[PDB]
């Protein structure tokens, strides 16, 4: 038995740690619901 | 039980202690997760119970109490941020400008950022506080790394 506990609010927060970058990917999805790259 | 709108922790114990297998939504009486957290299995809210009411394998998206309500879209252009709630980890917000997923079937925006497999499931917000994706499915890239897609579900 799996069983859920909240862990807050969902709001949009100013001066949050900004990362991460923006890459383009040729990509595919198949029937069981996994992602591939195309290449 | 706990019915309030927010993100939460989807937790088990059929594995040693009490586990983190994912995150997700509760928005308008209805939980919004990844299918790939709970394979569809019904949800324990302190005495209450929660049983799915819709589910899709290939969108990877699963619904409890009622149909998806979740609906806002990334407008492709500004910096979003996801609300990573990581196992033993207090919920963080962590703002960036998405890529994009190029498929067969149209273009999907995509959050580079690597966290545990367990927060599966945590909300990607616009600067509304609308949820506009969930976080934990896409592709390992070249590094290692994990890049997911912003995965929305249809509003009926
Ligand atoms: C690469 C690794 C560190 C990592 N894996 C992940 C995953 C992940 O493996 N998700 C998953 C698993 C099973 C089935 C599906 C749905 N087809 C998705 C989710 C979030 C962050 C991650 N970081």
């Amino acid at each position: 038995d799996m069983y859920i506990e909240r862990a807050g609010d969902i709001t949009w927060e100013k001066d949050a740690e900004v990362t991460g970058n923006s890459p383009r990917l040729d990509v595919a999805l198949d029937e069981s619901g996994d992602f591939s790259l195309v290449e | 039980g706990e019915t309030t709108d927010g993100v939460y922790r989807v937790m088990t114990r059929r594995l040693l202690g009490s586990t983190q297998v994912g995150v997700g939504v509760m928005q308008e009486g209805v939980f919004h997760t990844m299918w790939h957290v709970t394979k569809g299995a019904a949800l324990r809210s302190g005495e209450g119970r929660l049983d799915p009411y819709w589910g899709d394998v290939k969108q990877d998206l699963v619904s409890y109490c009622g149909p998806w309500k979740l609906d806002a879209a990334w407008d492709g252009l500004s910096e979003v941020q996801l609300l990573a709630v990581p196992p033993g980890e207090r919920a963080k917000n962590i703002q960036t400008l998405p890529g994009i997923f190029k498929t067969k079937d149209g273009d999907i925006g995509a959050v580079a950022l690597d966290y545990p497999a367990g927060t599966s499931g945590s909300p990607i917000l616009d600067k509304c506080g609308r949820v506009i994706g969930l976080y934990g499915n896409g592709v390992v890239i070249k590094n290692g790394s994990y890049v997911s897609a912003i995965t929305q579900g249809k509003r009926e």
